[PDB]
């Protein structure tokens, strides 16, 4: 649906995942930062697009990055 | 981990509201959340109003994932209980959804793989002229 | 009958052709191959 | 008075004092030299 | 390609919501973003679409000609033009009441009719086209050209004639042919019309297709041209007494350069326009044979751009690599094209009022106002589009690695300087223009208009005095008889030009004053600020400090979330969208200025504008409140008049201009959470559970709703001002 | 015209002092305060002046009361949370005796 | 040998996508692991739009200023 | 007589405007007693009007057909007092302000948290910096020549 691609500037603070209201993101093991973890995005099909993940990303610009794309009923926040 | 195999557990005491499953459950997927409450207590359910979850196992069927995960975060932060919700399509095939490894997604469990992950800084993405007349975008190389 | 021609065409383009186009484009909007 | 001079040093209090003084200056100039459209003093 | 209605996009076809419908309507002509697209197929769709547009243009002109031929009083208008009303088309509205049929019957018609404020009567009468059968023939021929363009657009979509991508990228042969033939041979052919037809038509005889091979446009006939004695085509200039349409006071010349206006029509001479189109035909036919196509001579635009690198590097790498960022990029081509088109449309507007080409078009006052307003709003829109397509080029088509350090990348190198100095110029202009306008408002309020700051526009009065206007006593090159300019032209065109410009009644170089200064600086504020918004959105199209990855989000996207303080309206599309507001404001200023200056000239009291244009309650009282009386009285409780439709359209434009505020002020989230309640109610209302949508009814998208609010806003702006400017100028007619 | 505002003659704004009537050049007010003062039977500027000094006294009184009821001796939540007393007093005393004393003034 | 700048060295930024592009900063700490891609932690005087004054930068996305 | 404008001491419409405003004030002066305070204020306004029109007469203002003082801002010396002699007097004062507020910003640029001096202005430092901008043009000139006017990034 959407396209939540993340970048290697992530520091493993786990705030993008702790803000995500749809479990799009999840921390995985990684070796590119002091915290030794990075935030994957398997459940991109559940992404509403609220960009709470990148309103909580403490990088110079951003590491998690939501690119709005084809809108499905899960991505249009529809309970009907 | 093996999923938790959603049983026919009871539901909270709720007097009914206008926030339920209208048509996204009849023809499309709807969701269901299960939480083990140590005691019977009142909680603000995400469909408007206030329900009383029972002691032991509870089950609440909601219309979309954001309701389930909002309620789950409020449960885990306010009542400190362990929630886990599913997705049930109208033909069946209940899908285990929230933890997906037993542990919550903020913890770096091994086994889960890197999907949606670019090994570059955000400003090293090529321009749209590079990916023009191609099905790919500037963030999928 | 040339002062009667506006009476023929103003409904036929303004009422009838809009019904035709709205129906046809509503069917085209909801089609599924 | 300590910490009153810091409050009067704050941007709005200082701005209202500066612009009250300045506005009184302009007002009294326009009383003294009303209806001015040229600078004839060279 | 896809399944549901947006067959060109399987992302909107796989959208359960109603957004599918809207976005498939909107993105239909964005061929660059469609599925399975190639540069070849993009170019071919563009070519066929251009054919479709030309077909619709010729069809619309054929409709004008048919409805003036069938329902128009054009045969009666060519007898007494300046005292007979044009008729655009008839009207068959079955809602009309009998008073409205009594009222809309004008121009000596069998029934109710609409007054052609478009000027097609004057223009057609000036180029020949006397009887209604001529307009019928023209409509038939333009129907034929519409079918021809449709045939061409279908034919150049078939595989046997589908042109290749490298054929639309032949940027030398196309310029060669379009300068030589589209611009030169067409101006030459219009000279052929003006000489064989329109000049004989102005001088009596009706040279038509049956008898144009056996009449002489000049009594000698191609002796002067071949023998070089071209002065023989400027022998009898039908001097100062010619009645247009009759042979009284006529002449034999066909290309005399006279300058100035006809005395009767107060338009330009058809001999002048014939010689004009001939001259620019020679110039465009010469300029065509410049670019190398197939024959071993000419320039290559590459090695003109590649060669224009200044030593010292003040520009940088110069134009090294700019042929490729325009030839391969259709949005650069479109931006440059719309820039030139907006400039020359504004030029059309600014010259058609001051140098009217058509007979008795300066005498009908509503026509000139409608035309100037039309072409200026069109020009402002076309300019806004030029810039929007420059932004779309910078996002979609700009390749920085191909054009490193050249004259185009240097824009983005110092875009902050451009944006900040435009933000200085506009800020200066607004601060001081508004300060002076408010100073004058307060001076008139306090009953001391002598205290106003009435800055005379000496620098435009000096230019007027450099053109022969003897109304300021500057004694400049053409106002001074003892000068080189009033010696090398005093025998050719300065007689007519001086006798035209010195006439205070025409629109040629109107006598200006301090209100004209102040409103010209308001105009400068509008142009600079619209430019600021558009340039800032174009140069911040690829990215900024707040969103450096904007190029990855495309041209039109809503925002970048509430994070980083808040990123509402950050796209280059949003810059365009705000610049349409500032553009409509700018053209409203230029057209308010035009219409009030001209309605005060036409009424007679230029002193009204000169004493009332310097303070804004003069614009609100003496222009908007005063001239809108006959408009809003188009339908009163005790009757109605012919301006009832313009009162209704006035209020309609008000209503949609206000409805745009719903979409601009009120944003999404409130409406989705409203339509959720509506969907609940429909799914729980008895006898309407039977009926269920197939498209899930979501609220409008964000960028969509900015567009929809802008569309309501602009429709209301345009309709309101059209109604007011036509009703006020047609309620009294000067 | 009821007028209770005069402007200062500085930049030509003195023309806002209009011929409202009564040998007075000023701004015609619209607050209806003159009508209140005729309903109170004022009939003198001395009375308006002294009630202005009284309202300044009450402004200083309320400012001192706010200072006292925040910084020097402030109630706690048991004082605000009781509302039967607040209603009883605001009814019988504020609005009851207020209307009673206004009726006394009027009578 | 400790890689990168020092724990008080002044540095400027050559990262195009940063808020502090062509703006100087103070190196807080450099992660000596040769597996972290962005070890150079920089501290800046002025916050970005996210009200944050620091970010980890690469070695080649940084330039030791001569002041 | 530039731009086709008669001077204002010679313009009949200017004197007519004067007489019209004076009659408009006198018609409001009749309603008051000749010794009363509104009447005295109206008379002071009348003398202010009369000497205003006299001063616009004597200062070389040019009046148009509407009969209002127009400003010739082109550069003619006769009318420098309309735009250029005030304009310099603006660019001085304005350039005082910007040369002060800039200099202040350079003097509090080297603090630890220099933002708590933007909202809480150091009145001693600001008063020391304010008169530095008295003769600001030579400071700005020299700082342009010394390169201290433009930061080098
Ligand atoms: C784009 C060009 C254009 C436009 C805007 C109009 C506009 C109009 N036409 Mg005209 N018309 C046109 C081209 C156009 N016409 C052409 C090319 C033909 C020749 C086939 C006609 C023949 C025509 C007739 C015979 C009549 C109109 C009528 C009308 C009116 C109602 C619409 C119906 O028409 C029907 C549209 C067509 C036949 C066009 C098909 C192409 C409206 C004012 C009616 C009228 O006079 O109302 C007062 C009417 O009776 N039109
Ligand atoms: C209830 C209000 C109302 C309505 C419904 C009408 C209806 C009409 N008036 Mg109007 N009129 C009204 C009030 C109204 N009048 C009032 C109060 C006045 C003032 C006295 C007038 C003054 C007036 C004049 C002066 C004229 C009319 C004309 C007309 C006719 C237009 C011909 C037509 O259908 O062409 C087709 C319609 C259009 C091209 C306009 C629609 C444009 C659409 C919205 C934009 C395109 C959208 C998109 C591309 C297509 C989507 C639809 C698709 C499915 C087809 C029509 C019968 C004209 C007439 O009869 O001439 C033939 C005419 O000249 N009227
Ligand atoms: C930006 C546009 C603009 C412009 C150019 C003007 C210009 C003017 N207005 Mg208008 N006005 C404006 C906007 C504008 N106004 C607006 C927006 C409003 C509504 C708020 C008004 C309302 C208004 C009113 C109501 C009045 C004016 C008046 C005036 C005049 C001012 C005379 C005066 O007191 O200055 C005199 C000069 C000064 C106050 C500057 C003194 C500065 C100090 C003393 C320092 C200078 C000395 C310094 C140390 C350098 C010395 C050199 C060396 C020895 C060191 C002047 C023609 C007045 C007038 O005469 O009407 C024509 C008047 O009555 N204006
Ligand atoms: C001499 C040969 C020749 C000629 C006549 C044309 C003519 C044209 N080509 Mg071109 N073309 C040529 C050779 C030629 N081409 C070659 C060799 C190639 C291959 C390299 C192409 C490749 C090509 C492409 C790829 C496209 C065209 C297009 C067009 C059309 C332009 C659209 C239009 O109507 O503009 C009309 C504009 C003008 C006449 C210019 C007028 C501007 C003046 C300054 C305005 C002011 C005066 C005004 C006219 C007065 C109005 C008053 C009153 C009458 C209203 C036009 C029919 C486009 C098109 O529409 O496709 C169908 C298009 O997409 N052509
Ligand atoms: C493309 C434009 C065009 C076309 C098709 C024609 C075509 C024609 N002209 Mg015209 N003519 C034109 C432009 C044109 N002319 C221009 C621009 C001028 C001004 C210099 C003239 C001046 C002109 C004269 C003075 C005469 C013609 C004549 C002719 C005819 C014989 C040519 C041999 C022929 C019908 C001759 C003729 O027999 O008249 C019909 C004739 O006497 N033409
Ligand atoms: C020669 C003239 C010309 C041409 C060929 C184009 C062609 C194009 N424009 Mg441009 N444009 C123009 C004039 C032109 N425009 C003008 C005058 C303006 C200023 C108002 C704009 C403003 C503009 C913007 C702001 C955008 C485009 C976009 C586009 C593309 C897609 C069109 C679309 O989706 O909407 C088709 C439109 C409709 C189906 C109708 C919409 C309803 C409108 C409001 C009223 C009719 C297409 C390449 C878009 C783009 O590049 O895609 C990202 C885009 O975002 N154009
Ligand atoms: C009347 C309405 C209005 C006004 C005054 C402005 C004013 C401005 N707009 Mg526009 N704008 C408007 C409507 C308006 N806009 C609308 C409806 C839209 C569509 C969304 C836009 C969209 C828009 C964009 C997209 C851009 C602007 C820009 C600008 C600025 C242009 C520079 C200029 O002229 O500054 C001169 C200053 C003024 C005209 C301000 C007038 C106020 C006076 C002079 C100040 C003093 C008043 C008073 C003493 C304060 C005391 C009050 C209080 C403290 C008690 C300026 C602030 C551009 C910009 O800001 O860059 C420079 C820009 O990029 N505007
Ligand atoms: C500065 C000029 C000024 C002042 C001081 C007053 C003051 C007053 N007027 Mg007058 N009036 C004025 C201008 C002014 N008016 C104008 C221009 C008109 C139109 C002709 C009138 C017409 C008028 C009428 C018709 C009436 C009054 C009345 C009154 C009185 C009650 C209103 C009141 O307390 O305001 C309260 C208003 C507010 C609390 C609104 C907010 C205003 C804030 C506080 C302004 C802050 C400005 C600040 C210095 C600078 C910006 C601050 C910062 C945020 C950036 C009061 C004596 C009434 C009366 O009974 O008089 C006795 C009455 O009936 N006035
Ligand atoms: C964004 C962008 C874009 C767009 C842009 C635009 C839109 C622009 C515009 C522009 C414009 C719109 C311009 C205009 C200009 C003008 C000019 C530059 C002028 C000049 C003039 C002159 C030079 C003159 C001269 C003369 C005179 C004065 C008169 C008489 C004659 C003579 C000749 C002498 C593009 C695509 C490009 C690219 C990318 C980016
Ligand atoms: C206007 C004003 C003012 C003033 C006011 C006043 C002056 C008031 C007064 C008031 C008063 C002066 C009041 C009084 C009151 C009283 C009362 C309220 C009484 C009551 C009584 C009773 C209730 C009684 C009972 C009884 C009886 C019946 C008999 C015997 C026994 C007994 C005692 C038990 C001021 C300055 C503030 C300012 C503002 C405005
Ligand atoms: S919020 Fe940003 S830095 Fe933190 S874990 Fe998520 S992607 Fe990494
Ligand atoms: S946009 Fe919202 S739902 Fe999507 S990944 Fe970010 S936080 Fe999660």
């Amino acid at each position: 649906s959407h396209s939540v691609k993340i970048y290697d500037t992530c520091i493993g603070c786990t705030q993008c995942v702790r803000a995500c209201p749809t479990d799009v993101l999840e921390m995985i093991p990684w070796d590119g930062c002091k915290a030794k973890q990075i935030a994957s995005a398997p459940r991109t099909e559940d992404c509403v697009g609220c960009k709470r993940c990148e309103s909580a990303c403490p990088t110079d610009f951003l590491s998690v990055r939501v690119y709005l794309w084809h809108e499905t009923t899960r991505s249009m926040g529809l309970a009907y | 981990t093996p999923p938790q195999l959603d049983p026919n557990t009871p539901s909270p005491i709720f007097a009914g509201s206008t926030g339920g499953l209208l048509r996204k459950a009849q023809v499309e997927e709807f969701y269901v959340i299960t939480w083990n409450s140590p005691k019977e207590q009142i909680f603000e359910m995400p469909t408007g109003g206030a329900a009383i979850m029972r002691e032991g196992p509870n089950l609440l069927k909601l219309a979309r994932k954001e309701q389930c995960l909002a309620l789950g975060t409020r449960l885990r932060s306010k009542y400190k209980i362990t929630y886990q919700f599913y997705r049930v399509f109208p033909n069946g095939e209940v899908q285990y959804l929230h933890p997906k490894d037993g542990v919550y997604p903020e913890k770096a469990n091994p086994g889960r793989e890197g999907v949606g992950l670019n090994m570059r800084s955000i400003g090293k993405n090529v321009s749209p002229i590079e990916v023009k007349f191609t099905g790919k975008q500037s963030y999928d190389l | 009958t040339f002062n009667n021609l506006p009476s023929i065409f103003v409904p036929l383009v303004g009422l009838v052709f809009p019904a035709i186009a709205m129906a046809s484009l509503f069917l085209h909007i909801q089609k599924n191959k | 008075m300590r910490d009153l001079k810091t409050y009067l040093s704050v941007a709005p209090v200082l701005s209202t004092l500066w612009f009250g003084s300045l506005a009184g200056l302009l007002i009294e100039i326009n009383r003294l030299f009303p209806d001015a459209l040229t600078f004839p003093f060279f | 390609m896809a399944l549901r209605f947006p067959r060109f996009s399987q992302g909107l076809a796989q959208d359960p919501t109603t957004r599918r419908i809207w976005f498939g309507i909107a993105t239909a002509h964005d061929f660059e973003s469609h599925d399975d697209i190639t540069e070849e197929r993009l170019y071919q769709n563009i070519f066929a679409s251009h054919f479709g547009q030309l077909a619709i243009i010729f069809l619309w002109t054929s409709g004008n000609l048919f409805h003036v031929a069938w329902q128009g009083n054009f045969e009666t208008w060519v007898q007494d033009p300046l005292h007979v009303r044009p008729i655009a088309h008839a009207i068959w509205d079955p809602h009309f009441g009998q008073p409205a049929v009594e009222a809309f019957t004008r121009g000596g018609a069998l029934g109710p009719v609409n007054i052609a404020y478009s000027g097609v009567y004057q223009w057609w009468y000036t180029i020949g086209l006397r009887t209604n059968e001529d307009l019928y023939t023209g409509a038939l021929f333009l129907l034929f050209l519409s079918a021809l363009s449709l045939i061409g657009g279908w034919l150049h979509l078939q595989p046997k004639w589908k042109p290749r991508v490298s054929w639309f990228k032949n940027a030398e042969s196309r310029l060669n042919h379009h300068l030589s033939g589209l611009f030169g041979v067409s101006s030459l052919a219009w000279t052929g019309h003006l000489v064989h037809v329109a000049i004989p038509a102005s001088r009596g005889e009706y040279v038509r297709w049956n008898n144009f091979l056996n009449v002489l446009p000049h009594p000698q006939g191609l002796g002067p041209l071949f023998t070089g004695q071209w002065n023989l085509y400027a022998q009898n200039p039908d001097s100062s007494s010619h009645l247009f349409g009759t042979s009284q006071g006529s002449g034999t010349a066909i290309l005399t350069l006279l300058g100035g206006f006809h005395p009767q029509t107060q338009s330009l001479w058809l001999t002048d326009m014939a010689h004009h189109h001939l001259a620019i035909a020679i110039l465009f036919l010469i300029a065509g044979h410049m670019y190398r196509t197939n024959f071993g001579i000419g320039h290559s635009i590459k090695d003109l751009l590649e060669a224009h690198i200044p030593p010292g590097g003040r520009l940088g790498r110069g134009h090294k690599g700019l042929y490729d960022t325009i030839n391969n990029s259709i949005h650069f081509q479109l931006g440059l094209a719309l820039a030139s088109l907006g400039v020359i449309t504004s030029l059309v507007a600014q010259h058609m009022y001051s140098l009217p080409a058509y007979a008795f078009i300066a005498q009908d006052f509503t026509t000139q106002a409608a035309l100037y307003t039309h072409h200026q709003y069109i020009a402002g829109f076309i300019m806004t589009g030029a810039f929007a397509h420059g932004a779309i080029f910078f996002i979609r088509d700009y390749n920085p690695e191909q054009n490193e350090d050249n004259v185009l990348a240097r824009m983005l190198d110092h875009k902050e300087a451009i944006i900040s100095h435009l933000s200085w110029a506009s800020l200066f202009l607004g601060f001081h223009t508004l300060g002076l306008y408010v100073h004058n408002d307060v001076m008139l309020a306090f009953g001391t208009p002598e205290k106003q700051i009435l800055i005379e526009p000496i620098f435009a009065q000096w230019i007027q005095s450099a053109h022969g206007k003897t109304s300021y006593g500057f004694d400049v090159l053409l106002s001074s008889t003892s000068g080189p300019a009033f010696n090398a032209g005093r025998s050719i065109w300065l007689p007519g030009w001086l006798n035209a410009i010195n006439e205070n009644s025409n629109s040629l170089f109107l006598t200006i004053g301090p209100g004209d200064f102040l409103v010209h600086h308001a105009i400068a504020l509008g142009l600079h600020t619209t430019t600021l918004i558009l340039v800032k959105g174009a140069l911040d199209a690829r990215g900024s400090k707040l969103m450096p990855d904007k190029k990855d989000f495309g041209y039109s996207f809503p925002c970048d979330g509430p994070g980083r303080g808040g990123t509402c309206d950050i796209s280059a599309w949003d810059a365009f969208y705000l610049a349409v507001f500032w553009m409509l404001n700018t053209i409203g200023w230029v057209t308010f200025y035009w219409h009030w200056k001209h309605i005060t000239l036409w009424q007679g009291n230029v002193s009204q504008f000169n004493e009332s244009s310097t303070y804004l309650m003069g614009w609100l009282r003496d222009y908007l409140w005063l001239n809108s009386s006959q408009l809003i009285n188009g339908y009163n409780p005790f009757g109605m008049n012919s301006l009832s439709v313009w009162a209704w359209m006035f209020l309609f434009g008000h209503l949609v201009w206000a409805t745009g505020f719903m979409f601009l002020i009120s944003w999404r989230g409130y409406w989705q959470e409203l339509i959720e309640t509506l969907a609940w109610a429909h799914e729980r209302t008895p006898l309407a559970n039977l009926i269920r949508w197939k498209d899930k009814p979501v609220a409008l998208s964000i960028v969509q709703a900015r567009l929809v609010g802008l569309a309501h806003f602009s429709v209301g702006y345009i309709f309101t001002y059209a109604a007011f400017l036509i009703a006020s100028t047609s309620g009294k007619f000067g | 015209g009821p007028s209770a505002q005069v402007v200062w003659p500085i930049v030509g704004q003195e023309i806002l002092n209009g011929d409202v009537g009564g040998g007075f050049r000023g701004i015609q007010i619209t607050s209806g305060f003159f009508q209140i003062w005729r309903a109170s039977g004022i009939t003198s500027e001395l009375q308006l002046y002294c009630t202005a000094i009284g309202a300044l006294v009450f402004a200083a009184l309320m400012l001192f009361a706010g200072w006292f009821h925040y910084h020097k001796a402030a109630p706690k939540l048991a004082w605000f949370q009781d509302v039967e007393s607040m209603l009883n007093h605001h009814l019988a005393g504020l609005l009851g005796l207020g209307s009673l004393s206004w009726a006394g003034h009027q009578v | 040998p400790p890689i990168g700048p020092k724990r008080g060295s002044k540095v400027k930024i050559l990262r195009r996508e940063s808020y502090w592009f062509k703006n100087v900063g103070s190196v807080v700490a450099v992660d000596q692991d040769p597996k972290t891609r962005y070890p150079v932690v920089v501290r800046f005087a002025k916050v970005n739009y996210a009200n944050i004054s620091t970010n980890n930068y690469a070695l080649d996305e940084v330039e030791e200023v001569a002041a | 007589d530039i731009s086709g404008l008669t001077p204002c001491k010679d313009s009949k419409q200017f004197a007519k405007r004067e007489k019209q405003q004076i009659k408009k004030l006198e018609s409001s002066l009749k309603l008051y007693a000749p010794e009363s305070a509104p009447a005295l204020a109206l008379n002071a306004q009348i003398e202010k009007t009369k000497r205003r029109f006299d001063n616009y007469g004597k200062y070389g203002l040019l009046c148009g057909s509407d009969g209002l003082p127009h400003l010739i801002v082109n550069g003619d010396q006769r009318h420098w007092g309309e735009f250029i002699t005030p304009g310099i007097l603006f660019l001085y004062i304005a350039g005082w302000i910007g040369w002060v507020g800039r200099s202040y910003l350079i003097a509090i640029s080297g603090e630890k948290k220099p933002a708590m001096k933007e909202i809480i202005i150091d009145v001693p430092l600001a008063s020391r910096i304010i008169f530095r901008g008295f003769i600001w043009p030579v400071a700005a000139y020299r700082e342009f020549l010394n390169g201290d006017l433009i930061a080098k990034d």
